[PDB]
């Protein structure tokens, strides 16, 4: 039975993520369904099959046609032919952007570093034109040598005096999004990026 | 605000079959619900078939599944109802209806298109 | 017979911007190139920018490279021309052509819409 | 050049052209080959060959989306030299990618499922239309074999296993074909192993 109630966030396109807490070990993916439905005119309900994340919890990625502001959905934990929990869920009241990806370092210019990265929504999409990205870098055994930048030029790229970072050390790079909407939270890292600093 | 005028009614053999269209004043595009609904005679109203302008997700009465479907043309600023495998029990005034802020699809309405089945 | 409707042109200050629009009577998925053409005074017609109406995938003059965007919205069968760092060379009658058979974009033709740069 | 390049397309956005030079040849250094879509401003890509035998190149043309009004010009060179003048219509020149994921399921005594893959997204034209051909044999006597066309547009396949023989084992394979114009057939796919008991 149900220990800690779901919650879920939304990546404002086509994907909402819910996680709850059992007691003891549980399969989600055999044992338990996710039940959701847009509150709409002739809705039918979906499911979702979840998958484990550690003993006695489940997550579960909830596929969405699209996310609009109003948008409002019912939630339906079942277990076999047992409900557990009714509940609901608003995406634009839980915003959390996707990670941003393909980060990387450029050495080819003396006194300047180059770092570029991919904002990971389609052109039409809200957020697009709306992410604050944060850049932090660290040397690899010492994470108190650090950086954060945050970057709010709506553009996935970010320039450093290479002066600023020691030489004959490497460095590991990684970059989170944040979205100028209400209600957002922080993305993911990037997986991160490593690079030997000297000139 | 919106208005919704239909068309593409007349009478109909069961089995045949018959296309609808409503033409919207302002974007379809920006409605959040956009659907058909209808009467018959002695009967209240029943939704038939809804669909997301956006994405164009679509949903449909259990009477109207496989035989009714609801698609809209943005550029036209236009609704479709495909209405095939007609029967005498799909006799009745047929509305497109829609809504800004709300899935419930009551906010406009047009002023109907008979559809009669003998 | 595809026809074509540019608007959105206008007076500009050099550095300044402007977007132009035009809508299609048909689907622009089904046409093979879609473009935008000019004509300066005095001189003859040039291509600007062309588009593959499917994938997106876009093409441009050098001499508008880095601030003209072509772009299509197929839901809406209407293309755009996001005109940046206006010159006062950029001055001209824009015109919105397309092709179904050719990627010449020789077939049909708008009425143009003039963007004059002082 | 011997033989003249000849280019085949997946319909997505891959074309792979095909040439056997005269004498030993390093394709990745000496030869570029120039294609460029007959299209309004387009511009001409390139592409560095790969050698697949001792005077035979291969180069795999990158490409948007593929429509049938598609026409590319192809310019082979060596250098400062030109080698090969020609043209290129994907829509001529079919070969659909091979399937995938080929897979035996033997939980049911009288009847053998294979299943597989359509390596295609379901917005492609392909998608809806590739018959298949699933050939299986006897692992060690490729003459006790055969042959299944498989129409339905669905890629699976059942058998009674007692048309096989028994304490034997056999593999299976499956290509794909487009119907379509101007096709040929796919690669094979990996194949898969089973031993065959009822
Ligand atoms: C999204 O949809 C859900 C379900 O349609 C909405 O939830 C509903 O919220 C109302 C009021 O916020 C709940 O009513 C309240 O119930 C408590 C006791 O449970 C009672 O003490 C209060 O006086 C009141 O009647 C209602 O139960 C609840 N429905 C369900 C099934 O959860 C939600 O408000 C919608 N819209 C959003 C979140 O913007
Ligand atoms: C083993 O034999 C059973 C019949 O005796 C067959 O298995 C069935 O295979 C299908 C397709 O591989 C499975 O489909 C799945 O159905 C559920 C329904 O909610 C859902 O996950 C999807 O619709 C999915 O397609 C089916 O469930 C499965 N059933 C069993 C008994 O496991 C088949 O001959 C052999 N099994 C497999 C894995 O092919
Ligand atoms: C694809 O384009 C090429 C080059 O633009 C065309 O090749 C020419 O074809 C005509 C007659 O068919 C003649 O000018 C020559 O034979 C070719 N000259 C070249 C290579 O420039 C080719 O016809 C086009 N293919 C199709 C089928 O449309
Ligand atoms: C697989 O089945 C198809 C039929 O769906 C066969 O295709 C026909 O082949 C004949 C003879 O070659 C042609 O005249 C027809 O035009 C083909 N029709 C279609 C549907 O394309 C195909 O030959 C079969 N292959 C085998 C031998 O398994
Ligand atoms: C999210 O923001 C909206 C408006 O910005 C607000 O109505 C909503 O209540 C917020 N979520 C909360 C505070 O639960
Ligand atoms: C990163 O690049 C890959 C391909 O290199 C691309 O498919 C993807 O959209 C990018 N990922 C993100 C999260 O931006
Ligand atoms: C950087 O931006 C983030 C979110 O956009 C904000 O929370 C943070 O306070 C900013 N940095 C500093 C040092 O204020
Ligand atoms: C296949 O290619 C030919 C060119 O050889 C072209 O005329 C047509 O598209 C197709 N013709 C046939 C016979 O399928």
């Amino acid at each position: 039975k149900v220990l800690q109630e779901p919650t879920c966030v939304s990546d404002y396109m086509s994907i909402s993520t819910c996680e709850w807490k059992m007691n003891g070990p549980t399969n989600c993916s055999t044992e338990l369904r996710l039940l959701y439905q847009l509150v709409f005119l002739l809705s039918e309900a979906h499911t979702c099959i979840p998958e484990n994340n550690g003993g006695a919890g489940c997550v579960c990625h909830l596929l969405m046609d699209d996310v609009v502001s109003a948008d409002n959905y019912t939630l339906d934990l079942w277990a076999g032919q047992q409900l557990l929990w009714k509940g609901s869920f608003k995406p634009s009241e839980h915003v959390k952007p996707r990670a941003p990806g393909n980060l990387t370092v450029h050495t080819n210019v003396s006194d300047t570093l180059l770092l570029t990265w991919s904002n990971p929504y389609p052109p039409d999409n809200y957020l697009y034109n709306h992410l604050t990205y944060a850049v932090n870098i660290w040397s690899e055994n010492d994470p108190a040598d650090f950086r954060i930048y945050n970057v709010t030029y709506l553009e996935p790229s970010l320039r450093i005096a290479a002066s600023t970072l020691k030489s004959g050390i490497s460095y590991r790079a990684r970059v989170r999004a944040w979205a100028q909407c209400y209600n957002t939270t922080w993305s993911e890292w990037s997986p991160s990026t490593k690079w030997h600093n000297s000139y | 605000e919106v208005q919704l005028q239909e068309s593409g009614g007349g009478l109909v053999q069961p089995g045949g079959s018959l296309r609808l269209s409503c033409a919207a004043s302002g974007s379809t595009s920006y409605r959040y619900c956009m659907a058909w609904f209808r009467q018959a005679p002695g009967k209240g109203l029943e939704a038939v078939a809804s669909i997301r302008p956006r994405s164009g997700r679509a949903y449909y009465a259990d009477s109207v599944k496989g035989r009714f479907t609801i698609s809209r043309d943005n550029s036209k600023n236009t609704l479709y109802l495909q209405m095939n495998s007609l029967r005498a029990e799909d006799t009745a005034m047929y509305y497109c209806a829609a809504s800004d802020n709300d899935g419930n699809c009551q906010d406009y309405w047009g002023k109907g298109t008979l559809v009669t089945v003998s």
